[PDB]
């Protein structure tokens, strides 16, 4: 039986300030830019709509100097850090942004116009662009969050899958990485591989995964290491309704229809796709800039932060502003306009303030809590005396960014007066 | 290939109505303008008017009081009918794809008609 | 400029170059796209340049056409006996509002 | 250390109030109008959507007259004010306004099909008009707020930058003056320098540097004089979606589409702007015209006016009607319309009404508190016994509008009911 | 040195109830109706749009019948009427209204694409209807609101204004009488002055006077007279971005934008104008039809009715339904449809329940007390022993309707419910 993280945890009274100052990422909100064109190195495929996982790295608390040698016994205790308090200070303005495709495979609007109703072969692709559902979700775990997202299935060898038929969907749980991208009204789907056209979605999600965190999965998780915090706040409507173009693989059946003549002989095009939308971008519904205590977790693990690292999940696409920057090709601007002298770039802009009040804890090392530990994780003892390798996290480090003086800085300030 | 045909009486007596037709072959109708452009002899072409997909019209100016263009989605077709005719109605009529009201529209007519030479005589 | 100033007609030899001009106005040629059409008698229009410079699917290579201040040029490069037939081009006269067309050049191959 | 500014700042039971008589600002809301074209002096641009940075000038209170000369002893203390309540009154009528621009660098709509579109011409920008998104905000301190936009990075003179590239992107915070421009939905960046087309924002932000307040670094400044105060309201969402005219700088690469044929050979417009709006302009959503008091700041300054003067950035966009004047060029108004015959001008009006209600604050001046205080900021103790002097504020003198009488006035009265 | 009135006013034990029955007007919501055209008298303006303010006549508490004579004296006391209690009942089902213009000057949309973008000359003005803010105030004062607006400067002599150029904005504070029109999202303007082309506003605001309540004046009066009860209740938002046709007095800079070419070869019209409209009408969002008592005011006045009359400034744009009635020009009604037959009429109906609980107070005529009120008022010792002459005020007659009995009205048996 796993039990609460409580009972073998013991509390101190002091606690630290750990923040970062400034996490600044530039980059196209689309796809990444390669080397060259003026570029010395990448531009990055930085986005709103996009997974934010911060690993925060945290100094060894059996090693690194005290207020107080005294307040633990190195022969028979161990220290780990809790988190106690958290602010994700999302610094930008808020705003809209709007991804879209070139050739977005939408056949005509559904919605309102008398626009056609017939099996369509000519290229009908627009240059379209959405915004998205406009999501807020801010994720604490000493172990990086779970995402599930629907992708193809595996190719059985007894019935091989013909071309073009649908593939089986399956719900893959992958983790949630930096680079990731949220759900943004299309459904949290593998888009590179279940949708050959490339054309269905806009470019920043036209060949990714999109993920959705599956917080069934995670707090059913025995020890709750993925997720000990989580807020949520999603909001989206459909603005408009499109037919997609292409051929319908599932036939609507005859007993739903009655026959027409000539032009609605045949049923047209009937996969149907809304434009998602984020109503209103509104300050007071915001979830983030906002300080949240860690007294009481979802599962067992109160926000205890094992082999002294942390994980924080963070989408906030209530400022998606892609600035536009347009720069000129003769090098002074002419007096009169021509639309081809001037080269277009989209840069989305992401600025964080990571702050934490983390709490130090000693682990009373007897005989039954060793080997729960060893039972629950065995490198927390190795460690005592990495997993996470191939995983994309936005690592920042607050190794020597621990401090006793809380009043000092703003969290420290409110937890200071909260407590 | 998009084919366009144009169909009326060859011979239209003045100040009667003329009218035309044009049919659209292989292609459809409800995406495009679609424009009707005429040439008198001696001279060249004089733009006439152009229909929408969802059947708002544009006009030249100059015949603005005498054009009335109408669009037919079952038939797939679309009409020109110019009233009170004069001698320097006697033109080629040639019914045209304006590729225009979406983002990759070429602009201009990139299907033409072979136009039908009408003339006005009594 | 209701009719775009185009040459009555023009020739050339064989295997050489054939610019034909259209002088319009900044209301119709400088600030819209000029479209350069091919046109034999009894046949209809096949389109040529679009967007000043572009060509459609079908349209062969040696087709070129320029757009300098309120002028515009189509150059038709090795000129064969196929291409004795008339050239126009048209654009949009925003001042009047329609579409306006060049009076048409019968290119005599020579 | 920083410590909190009550442990040598005494609160004391003298209290003031200190109002404004009337402020009142009409100007073009676009651009700045010299003089010459038919009015003495230039009319100024005078914006909803722009920062109201006043400057309150306070009396020294070691020099002019109190209730009691025996409150304090010159030789061991020195006098500050500290600010317990402010009144930021509006009285324009709640209203929306527009700006656009003559030529607006927008190709197609990439919402839906409009119907309107044209492709026959080559400049395709339109005269178009938006409004901006709702923002308020109150800021006061003892120092002006800092405001974050994004610039070009500096030259390289190893890697020159090529004309018609991409320029860098840094954040640049500087002090939010009076006159500067507020985020409007298009993010906050210096459109002067990174936008050179002049075309694709409105004609009021096409040549200004919108600024957004920079939270996080006024919130950890170590001091807290720069926002002891803070209130927000921030309200948009995109109405129209726009593709941007000119050539792609960044070209999508081929993995993210397929190819047609003709126009959908290439890829179209892909940098996509929306239209931003404050949604609706309520008046159950103010945070003006109501006393706001300052108990507890966010800061160790606990709304502690140094230098005798404090900085009340304010922006409200909930009053943005912009009034549309029309004057006949003809002596008589003619009797039929003619469209040439009127003059039409747009003048925006600005009117804020400022009460504040003060504390007097006596400061023993010992050893460890002036040197703290040394350390802190020096001119401190030599005014006892200006760096802002170049950046442009909205002067406001209370010296001689300082009253010991608080009834008298609305915020004295709401004040004297709280205690 | 104004105090507040209750250290000279005691408030006595008796209470009264006053209430008009019902106070109905049916009138042409855009404009005066003069009488000829085959109907008696002239149908008035009345629009949902427009400041309703009651002239409230109270009987004279010293010579009126009182339940107690000996419960003052006659010699050295007063009497006055102090409000306690008020209720606006609003009759009308809840709606919405427009109004227009035959000829609005509009030049084009603004929004997105139009077609058709330069009307380079003739009469562009069309057939324009707009919704208008939903506004909803109630201002209760002995002394009329005081409200202001936007009108023409005074003209040096010295240095005249050409014309054709733009006149200096002044903002006039006037008294908000019966007829005035509320602003309405076009700005607290004066039309008629400000606007020669008499087609920029809706007919109801075409000549008309807009004027919003200057709460900062009337809030920063000594006395408190002229309000001492208020609520406001404002919700805009902008359906549609027009242009205004006509010339620019000031020109667009030609450093704020790049020529273009041809159409595109000067900036367009580039005065925009938004389309007020109250977004929802909803029951929750009313403030009238519901009872509010003064147990302490804003300013000093506590519901004392000086010269024994009160001021009810109320306007409820939320019952704004213009009825349309139609009339046939043929005795019998025709079974073959003519449109040029039927006569059309937009008749605007306003119902109010002015109610209101009023308590007897005693003011004790000490000759310090007496010079007090002399200071304030000298008319009323006159009175004890009118500036409002011109001003057209809707005078309601309420010294017959006092009434001892509160529990037969509902006002009265809201206020012994609620003491």
């Amino acid at each position: 039986a796993v039990v609460n993280t409580d009972d073998y945890v013991t509390r101190t009274s002091i606690f630290y300030h750990a923040g970062s100052s400034r996490l600044l990422t530039v980059g196209n909100p689309y796809f990444r830019v390669p080397a060259g064109g003026g570029n010395k190195q990448d531009i990055p495929k930085v986005s709103a709509y996009q997974y934010r996982v911060f690993r925060v790295q945290l100094p060894d608390p059996n090693k690194f100097g005290l207020p107080d040698t005294s307040i633990y016994n190195p022969e028979t205790q161990r220290l780990v850090w809790a988190c106690a308090g958290v602010e994700i200070g999302r610094g930008q303005p808020l705003g809209v942004g709007l991804s879209g495709h070139p050739f977005y495979n939408k056949l005509d609007d559904t919605e309102s116009s008398h626009a056609a109703t017939s099996n369509v072969s000519e290229d009908v692709r627009d240059n379209v662009s959405v915004d998205y559902k406009q999501t807020q979700l801010c994720i604490l775990g000493c172990a990086p969050a779970i995402g599930e997202h629907w992708a193809k299935g595996t190719a059985s060898k007894s019935r091989p899958l013909s071309q073009g038929d649908c593939p089986p969907l399956e719900l893959k749980n992958t983790v949630l990485e930096d680079g990731d991208m949220v759900d943004t009204g299309y459904g949290a789907m593998d888009f590179s591989t279940l949708q050959d056209t490339k054309c269905e979605v806009p470019l920043d999600i036209c060949q990714s995964i999109c993920k959705y965190p599956d917080y069934l999965q995670m707090s059913a998780d025995p020890y709750g290491d993925s997720m000990f915090f989580c807020l949520r706040r999603e909001q989206l409507f459909a603005r408009h309704f499109w037919n997609r173009a292409g051929t319908m693989g599932d036939t609507v059946p005859q007993s739903l229809y009655i026959k027409g003549t000539g032009m609605r002989a045949s049923p047209g095009s009937c996969v149907y796709s809304p434009s998602p939308s984020g109503s209103i971008v509104t300050s007071d519904s915001q979830l983030f800039n906002k300080p949240y205590w860690l007294h009481k977790a979802q599962g067992h693990n109160n926000g205890v932060c094992w082999h002294n690292q942390l994980f924080v999940t963070v989408v906030d696409t209530t400022r998606s502003t892609n600035l536009t920057i347009c720069a000129s090709t003769q090098s002074p601007v002419p007096g009169q306009y021509d639309a081809t002298k001037f080269k277009q770039y989209s840069r989305h802009v992401e600025e964080y303030d990571l702050q934490f009040i983390f709490q130090l804890c000693t682990i009373t090392l007897t005989a039954d809590v060793m080997s729960y530990i060893h039972s629950m994780n065995s490198s927390i003892l190795e460690d005592w005396n990495d997993p996470y390798d191939k995983l994309k996290f936005w690592n920042v480090d607050l190794k020597e960014k621990f401090s006793l003086d809380l009043d000092q800085y703003p969290l420290g300030r409110k937890f200071l007066v909260q407590a | 290939q998009v084919q366009l045909q144009e169909s009326g009486p060859g011979l239209v007596k003045p100040s009667e109505t003329l009218s035309l037709t044009c049919t659209v072959s292989g292609g459809s109708i409800t995406r495009y303008h679609w424009s009707w452009i005429r040439q008198p002899p001696g001279k060249g072409l004089e733009w006439i008017g152009n229909i929408y997909n969802r059947g708002s019209t544009k006009y030249n100016p100059s015949l603005k009081s005498r054009v009335t263009i109408s669009i037919d989605i079952s038939n797939n077709q679309f009409s020109l009918r110019l009233s009170s005719v004069t001698a320097a109605d006697t033109a080629v009529y040639h019914c045209a794809r304006w590729d225009n009201g979406h983002s990759y529209a070429i602009g201009g007519f990139d299907y033409w008609g072979q136009g039908i030479l009408v003339t006005v005589s009594s | 400029q209701s009719v775009l100033t185009q040459p009555p007609s023009a020739s050339g030899t064989p295997g050489q170059r054939v610019t034909i001009s259209c002088s319009g106005s900044s209301f119709n040629i400088e600030s819209n796209y000029v479209y350069w059409y091919q046109h034999l008698p009894g046949t209809a229009p096949k389109l040529l340049i679009y967007r000043n410079n572009q060509r459609p699917s079908g349209v062969p290579d040696r087709f070129s056409g320029t757009k300098s201040g309120t002028s515009a040029s189509l150059a038709i490069s090795g000129l064969r006996s196929e291409d004795e037939t008339d050239y126009f081009c048209a654009t949009w006269d925003d001042s009047l509002s329609v579409w306006v067309f060049g009076g048409g050049t019968k290119l005599t191959v020579l």
